[PDB]
RNA sequence: CAGGUGGUUAUAACGUUGGGGAUCCACCUCUUCCCAUCCGAACAGAGAAGUUAAGCCCAACGGUGCCGAUGGUACUGCGCAGUGGGAGAGUAGGACGCCGCCGA
RNA sequence: GACUGGGGUGGUCGCCUCCAAAAGCGUAACGGAGGCUUCUAAAGGUACCCUCAGGCCGAACCGGUCAGAGUGU
RNA sequence: UAUCAUGAGGUAGAGCGACUGAUUGGAUAAGUCCAGAUAAACUCCGAAUGCAUGAUAAUUACCGAUGGAGUGAGGGCAUGGGUGCUAAGGUCCAUGUCCGAGAGGAGAAGAAUCCGGACCACCGGCUAAGGUCCCGAAAUAAUUGCUAAGUUGUAAACGAAGUCAAGAAGGAUUUUGGCAUGGAUAAUACACGGGCAUAAGCAAUUUACCGAAGCCGUGGGAUAUA
């Protein structure tokens, strides 16, 4: 579970979202991709199983980037606590994505085996989501 | 921490109380191994108004003198220009020694400071 | 430790009313103020 | 259960008082700051809790110098 | 190593007059470098085949209509985040002087070879 | 020189200040048309409040 | 041939390479007096033994800093992206200052 | 005694600073964080003179590259 | 209120090899270098709006002093946020707006959604939103497409691609668009408001017309300024 191992505060307000991924929307360290085409909050047990998922994949070959990491604390109030009285109790750290955003990348692959590692990784998302590859690509070899 | 930074600080600590109009203008002096000079400046303006130095003057071989008689000739210098008032300017030197008989023959002199 | 002091010692009479540490300042304190009735600089001392 | 926090202090209305280009009578509040944003220039004053107030009548001139220094003067007559 | 390109030339700038162009299915594209001011013109999504390629495909030989005729070479590409999708594209003239810096793919320890058009100083090109 | 302006809309759901800009154009009945030189202060209002009247 | 003192927010700064010297500046020589620090290193005084080595000034250098378009994009006002405003970063490039007064 | 996402329990009640605050000022929550109920006879005034902290080399001292230090709290 | 002139900003955005926190790959515990990247309590930067002052222009009630108050339970919508679960017809602020204190028209019927501010009368006319087959006022109007599901006339991940276009690579493959199709679901009896419609559905365009207590016309009053 990717979580920061100090952090200055402990609680932090839930901000907004608001348009697309200026940054970390094109492929570097890899030639294969996948890219959000939603707004969400993606947890750090989505992101682990999504890995999980692409790594057993693939056999033991290439090479997976993670490109988001979850560095934003949550909070949850609890059965029976009426509103008020303070913020609840923290439950895990989530990263904020926008459209755009490209969360995973594999590398040294052929195309077919790619895009059915990234397909499995994408269906454990809570995003769709769109599948890209480097614009400089050669099709064969 | 070169001299010359060494005098910067000093001279930027002496103008931040000390500046110059037409009626009471600068009197900045520069020190030097050997001779001395003495200026006069409008500093609204950025013009000198009187100088006076030890280039061409020679009556002894001591400095303190020396540093009189250019004291002398530039209170006569400023008072042909008509100036009566001033203010000194340290200009980073310690206000001993040569620059204080400088002054104290401009005091002399004209120069009512 | 921090307390009032009174400064005296004018001609009516000259006050002035200040704090000292009394602890860091065990002695008198003594100065020199202006007496408003003498108009001139005379020495006051704590009462 | 229960929250630690809830406290603040009073708002203190700092902030520029009289801008560039308007007429200051002497002894008019130009700035009201926490140390010198904005430092005093010609026919400015200082005071202990670094406001700037007019020596002087005139217009104020806001100008900026080396370091993006800022400088607050006065331009009379 | 030389691709042909044609410009329709473009005289209105700002978001709606961007946004008509890339409407009508076009890329905004402007050329600058050495002496002479810049050139602003329009190419076509078809026309533009030097950029999903695997090849660094130097001297582009762009012809503006408004214009004379230049040797240039790919100096930055703008994509939508979202589509990826050309949006602009900006080129830089090589003349015969002022070698260019460019990125050259490597075979295995070879390249693709830069002489002329362009004087020398490759850097690198996928250097895994 | 002269513009003649037309309100064609309705102010109810306005903002106060293009009613007050309405006001000193003149115009404070529906269909209502006012005469006015047209200096940039007149065009200024009707660039403020365009979306409610007509330039006749 | 160099010195002093100012305006202009480093396009002005820093740096590398090379060249100065009859006097101008400086390094340099000595502490009796003025004056000063454990120390004449700094500060202060005494007059000319030697140096351009260093400071300083000049010239070349686009090296580190600094500045920086056009086009596009982000964002945004109008209660609709129709009609207006429009970055930041980056890329072309620029830049080894520009204006005064005094003395020689 | 009051506040109070019913009341009670728990917490809080005056002042200072940051964020919430939407690039003037102002602006709420039992929203998020911290402090105070002093101190200095010099830690006040003025003239004059200085310049921290960090990395490296040598063995508190030397050397030259460099706003991080301090400003009682 | 608008225009012009002038001025201070640290928000949006951006950036972080500018700092402080967090941080991902590497090439060579530590450090350097390269590269990728983040923030309410980060900033080397930095808008649009807003704000202050002055002058013009247009246009009506802005301040002094005095007599009389009521109110100090607010609410919905849009926008920027906190809180909550990016729940609530939830709760706490900010900027507008409306209901409150507001009738009239459309939406079947709805406090604040869309249009529009009611002096009185009229068996006159033009329009708004929205409409023109019948209930029900006005086109079974004109032209060109799409849909075959009565979809329509008032939910998703994920399938198949039913159909119509627009392409790219090489009759097959693949991409982008429109409209449909499965996923689609509980209890007194159901819904386009109903009839019903293959256009009387959806998209576009044009011309007429209907349509309010809005506007105009006619008659009659009232309250203020000139
Ligand atoms: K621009
Ligand atoms: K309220
Ligand atoms: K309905
Ligand atoms: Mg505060
Ligand atoms: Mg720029
Ligand atoms: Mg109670
Ligand atoms: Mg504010
Ligand atoms: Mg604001
Ligand atoms: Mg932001
Ligand atoms: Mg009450
Ligand atoms: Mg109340
Ligand atoms: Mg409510
Ligand atoms: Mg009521
Ligand atoms: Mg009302
Ligand atoms: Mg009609
Ligand atoms: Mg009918
Ligand atoms: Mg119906
Ligand atoms: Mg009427
Ligand atoms: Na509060
Ligand atoms: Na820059
Ligand atoms: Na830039
Ligand atoms: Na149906």
């Amino acid at each position: 579970m990717l979580q920061p191992k100090k952090t200055k505060f402990r609680r932090q307000q839930k901000g907004r979202m608001k348009g697309f991924a200026q940054r970390g929307n094109q492929l570097s360290f890899g030639s294969f991709g996948i890219k959000s085409l939603q707004s969400k909050w993606i947890t750090g047990r989505q992101i682990e199983a999504a890995r999980i998922a692409v790594t057993r994949y693939m056999q033991r070959q290439g090479q997976v980037w993670v490109r988001i990491f979850p560095d934003k604390p949550i909070t949850k109030k609890g059965e029976g606590v009426r509103m008020g009285k303070g913020k609840g109790a923290p439950e895990g750290f989530v990263a904020p994505i926008t459209p755009g955003r490209i969360i995973f990348e594999v590398e040294g692959v052929p195309y077919e085996i790619a895009k059915e590692a990234l397909r499995l990784a994408a269906q454990k998302l809570p995003v769709t989501t769109k599948f890209v590859v480097r614009h400089d690509y050669d099709i064969q070899n | 921490v070169t001299k010359e930074q060494r005098r910067q600080k000093i001279k930027a600590r002496v103008r931040g109380k000390i500046s110059g109009t037409q009626e009471k203008p600068r009197l900045t002096v520069f020190r030097s191994n050997k001779q001395i000079y003495a200026q006069l400046i409008d500093d609204i303006a950025g013009r000198t108004l009187a100088s006076a130095s030890s280039l061409k003057l020679e009556m002894t071989g001591s400095k303190k003198e020396i540093a009189a008689k250019v004291g002398d000739e530039i209170a006569k210098a400023a008072t042909e220009a008509g100036i009566s008032t001033v203010v000194f300017d340290r200009n980073g030197y310690l206000f001993h020694g040569r620059i204080k008989e400088l002054a104290d023959a401009a005091r002399k002199g004209g120069l009512k400071f | 430790l921090e307390c009032t002091e009174h400064k005296e010692s004018g001609m009516g009479i000259s006050r002035y009313i200040t704090t000292k540490n009394r602890k860091n300042t065990t002695q008198r304190l003594e100065l020199k103020k202006y007496n408003p009735i003498l108009r001139r600089m005379t020495l006051h001392k704590e009462i | 259960g229960s929250s630690k926090n809830g406290r603040e202090s009073e708002s203190k209305r700092l902030g520029v008082k009289v801008y560039g280009g308007e007429m200051a009578k002497a002894g008019n509040i130009l700035v009201r700051q926490r140390g010198t944003v904005h430092h005093p220039g010609e026919n400015v004053g200082i005071g202990k809790d670094h406001t700037l107030y007019a020596l002087k009548s005139g217009v104020v001139v806001f100008t900026r110098k080396k370091n993006d220094r800022s400088y607050v003067s006065i331009k009379t007559e | 190593k030389t691709f042909q390109l044609t410009g329709t030339p473009r005289a209105e700038f700002g978001k709606k007059a961007a946004k008509a162009i890339r409407k009508e299915d076009q890329i905004p594209a402007v050329l600058y470098g050495g002496k002479g001011e810049g050139v602003n013109f329009i190419v076509s999504q078809d026309a533009v085949r030097n950029l999903i390629y695997s090849p660094e495909i130097f001297l582009v030989e762009l012809t503006v209509e408004g214009s004379g005729s230049y040797k240039a070479i790919l100096k930055e590409i703008q994509f939508h985040p979202v589509t990826d999708r050309i949006i602009h594209i900006d080129f830089l003239q090589v003349t015969d002087e002022k070698p260019v810096v460019m990125e050259v793919p490597v075979v295995l320890g070879h390249a693709e070879g830069v002489k002329a058009g362009g004087k020398l100083s490759l850097e690198m090109r996928k250097l895994k | 020189a002269k513009i003649k302006i037309q309100q064609v809309r309705s102010r109810i759901r306005c903002p106060k200040d293009q009613k007050r800009t309405l006001d000193a154009l003149g115009l404070r009945k529906l269909n209502q048309i006012v005469e006015h030189e047209a200096t940039p202060s007149i065009l200024g209002m009707v660039n403020k409040v365009r979306h409610l009247v007509l330039i006749v």
